[PDB]
RNA sequence: UAAUAAUAAUCAUGUUUAUUACUUAAAAAGCUUAAUGGCUUAAUCUUGCCUUACUGUUUGAUUAACAACAAAUCUUA
RNA sequence: UGUUUGCAAUUUUUUAUAGUAUAUAUCAAAUCAUCUUUAUGCUAUUCAUAGACCUUGGGUACAGUAUAAAAAUUAUAUAUGUAUUAAUUUACAUAUAUUUUUUCUAAGAAAUUAGGUAAGAUUUUGUUUAUAGAG
């Protein structure tokens, strides 16, 4: 009961008569808060815009690697398309191995750690 | 009449947590440690460092 | 507040006095040790 | 760096959990109780404020209610 | 002085001024319970004050990297140690409680409520995919 009592202390704080009100601005305070909101938003827009144009740029470039490739007879015999042909398929892509768990799992942090790199690993 | 309701949220708190590696990021979060430092974390473990000899034991 | 100012005024006031004679019996006690 | 042509992308001055409009067979669920019909653009559901589930009289119909009359049903001022 | 503290920002209305209908201010109502002591307390430091580490207290602080200068201040009954004064006055320190600040035992965790009106929502059933315990 007294452990229990302590939970029901934690549910009653945010009970929406006991959580704070609403904010309330007044005129110089709700224009700077309009003109925050305002550049956040064009900021979050400057990053997509910049995002995406990158995106365009690379896809832009796998497009004209493909479509050469498309159009090139070789190597030696092999007739136009095999190395396209070869190129689109698939194999693995949608299994349980297509990307190493060692690549993926290491997201990005504030500051390294004691060893950044390893470079003494070996195969 | 359909009511605007209000977000009902508990305090939230800047948390640093470091890694098993020493690396060190922020994260928000509602306990109030500061540094929260993992000795056991995907960093330390051979399910995800299949190619790490030091945590193979054989 | 001011029920405290004349407190901390009187208790100061005549807690001098109460030591006034302090230094007296303390004064009698060096010339009585004497012969 | 500018001009021209071609190709691709392009709702976005907006706290992307976007938003908005249109579209998404039939049956079924729900709508006081069987069955039938109907409603999804409301007759269902949610919420706010309410009690017109009012008083008197009254119009036009139910191809002149029930192949008469009466008790009835819908509707107008 | 209700309305967030740096400044004509919602709707309608009252009154006043200028003005010949407009313009500004103002007032009220609607929408919303935002919490408001400018410090009286706390904190740090120093000194008197005993003297082998004590009470009570007097100054100091100068605040945008805001600050000691309010992170939340009420009131009461009993009894006690210290000290007080012409007082169980006062402050201190507790213990026992009772208290306002609604601010700490989840109704936005419960009830199948069926009509009027207004707004909002618009496949809710079944089928099917997956999902600790879980068949
Ligand atoms: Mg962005
Ligand atoms: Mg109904
Ligand atoms: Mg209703
Ligand atoms: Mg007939
Ligand atoms: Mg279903
Ligand atoms: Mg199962």
């Amino acid at each position: 009961d007294p452990r229990i009592i302590n939970i029901l202390r934690h549910f009653a704080v945010l009970s929406p008569k006991r959580i704070p009100p609403p904010l309330r601005f007044g005129r110089n305070r709700y224009l700077r808060h309009w003109t925050i909101h305002r550049a956040w938003l064009l900021f979050r827009r400057q990053q997509r815009e910049q995002r995406e144009r990158i995106l365009m740029q690379q896809h832009q470039s796998m497009s004209n690697a493909c479509e050469e490739l498309r159009n090139t007879e070789g190597p030696g015999t092999r007739e136009t398309g095999y190395l396209y042909r070869v190129a689109m398929l698939k194999n693995g892509v949608y299994g349980l191995k297509s990307i190493p768990i060692e690549y993926a799992s290491r997201a990005l942090v504030e500051t390294p750690g004691r060893q950044a790199w390893n470079h003494e690993w070996k195969r | 009449a359909t009511f605007v309701p209000r977000h009902r949220r508990p305090y939230q708190f800047t948390q640093l947590v470091q890694l098993s590696d020493g690396s060190t990021f922020t994260v928000r979060t509602t306990m109030p440690t500061a540094l929260y430092k993992s000795a056991k974390d995907s960093r330390n473990h051979l399910l995800w460092q299949p190619s790490d000899k030091s945590l193979k034991n054989v | 507040a001011d029920r405290r100012e004349e407190y901390r005024r009187r208790v100061r006031e005549k807690r001098e006095q109460r030591l006034v004679q302090r230094k007296e019996f303390l004064a009698k006690q060096r010339e009585a040790k004497k012969a």
